[PDB]
């Protein structure tokens, strides 16, 4: 490829990471051991301005166990997407803490995005748009609030991030 | 459930518990290689017997992962996360990241058997294991479980693992281990080697 951009997907279990991962494909490579366990990343290739870009996104296995924000959260990625569940107050409270720290420790040029999602349509909203937007603004980080009903803006956010990363190098 | 199905399930859960205990014991000993092997045996058995993490968790009520154990799990997690990403390069980004990520997922499975969703580990923040030691442990395990025909770019996978293990050990021998020198090994596809590596 002309480019390989590494994206980190940060979020707890059951908050809607699965919804965001629908914008990516499974890698088709396997061998015996990988077939038994699976992997924690997905991929997508796009052509942008005549160049081929591979996006590789890690929804890192076991991350929910280790919420001390160590370097694995803020080094070795071009973009970091942090997600909470709009139907779960504690999920938002947790993400405020993690994102504050990631923003503090990551290089300024790492692309960051906060996503509030309703991934289960049978659930009831709790976290106001304005509250989450105010938080994102306090850090100077883009914010996307989204529902599984329509993923157009999610798709848009990833395409924007890819173009921004490409430009910065 | 027929009686035979109940008896079989209980027997299988009891055996899976024993395998989990063995993995936890290896972890407690700081035996990186032994832990990865035991975690794999647990995963293989649960798959074979059609048991899920949720089935085994109640059986583990009187068991604990120690702060030391959690520190080792965190070190393995951080190293595997970093390595999977470092190993994704323009040369190749499928086989090496896949193998490393599978190791990470396998360790996560061990924890999921014990912990409910989003329950946090409680690592000893002062218990350090060397990242270079952890990485070699991961590589040794990958060498063991990689298919003999597996390749990373133009090199045999097992042979490239041996090559990277040796490179890390040479860094240790010369007091030259840091995140940068380790990253150079992790991201390498041996593109400058004079011969393509084979295992046998």
């Amino acid at each position: 490829y002309d480019y390989l951009f590494k994206l980190l997907l940060i979020g707890d279990s059951g908050v809607g990471k699965s919804c965001l991962l629908l914008r990516f494909a499974d890698d088709t490579y396997t061998e015996s051991y990988i077939s038994t366990i699976g992997v924690d990343f997905k991929i997508r290739t796009i052509e942008l301005d005549g160049k081929t870009i591979k996006l590789q996104i890690w929804d890192t296995a076991g991350q929910e166990r280790f919420r001390t924000i160590t370097s694995s959260y803020y080094r070795g990625a071009h973009g970091i997407i942090v997600v909470y569940d709009v139907t779960d107050q504690e999920s938002f409270n947790n993400v405020k803490q993690w994102l504050q720290e990631i923003d503090r420790y990551a290089s300024e040029n790492v692309n960051k995005l906060l996503v509030g999602i309703k991934c289960d349509l049978t659930t009831k909203k709790v976290v106001d748009y304005t509250t989450a937007k105010e938080f994102a603004d306090s850090l100077g980080i883009p914010f996307l609030e989204t529902s599984a009903k329509n993923a157009t803006n999610v798709e848009q956010s990833f395409m924007t991030m890819a173009a921004e990363i490409k430009k910065r190098m | 459930e027929l009686g035979v199905q109940r008896v079989t399930r209980i027997e299988n859960l009891e055996n899976a518990k024993k395998l989990w205990d063995n993995a936890n014991s290896m972890l407690e000993k700081g035996n990186i290689s032994g832990y990865l092997k035991a975690a794999n045996e647990l995963h293989k058995f649960m798959k074979e017997k059609n048991l899920k993490e949720d089935d085994l968790r109640p059986e583990l009520s009187d068991k604990t992962i120690s702060p030391k154990g959690y520190a080792i799990l965190q070190s393995l997690w951080g190293a595997a996360s970093d390595y999977s990403r470092a190993a994704a390069t323009l040369t190749e980004s499928t086989v090496e990241p896949g193998l490393v990520s599978a190791v990470n997922k396998m360790s996560a499975f061990f924890m999921d058997c014990k912990l409910s969703p989003n329950e946090r580990a409680t690592p000893d923040p002062d218990f350090k294991v060397g990242k270079s030691k952890i990485l070699v442990g991961i590589m040794q395990f990958i060498k063991d479980v990689a298919d003999p025909t597996s390749k990373i770019w133009m090199h045999n996978t097992k042979a490239l693992m041996n090559h990277k293990i040796a490179a890390i050990q040479k860094l240790e021998r010369s007091n030259n281990v840091n995140d940068e020198t380790l990253e150079s090994v992790l991201s390498s596809k041996g593109e400058n080697l004079s011969e393509y590596l084979s295992y046998k």
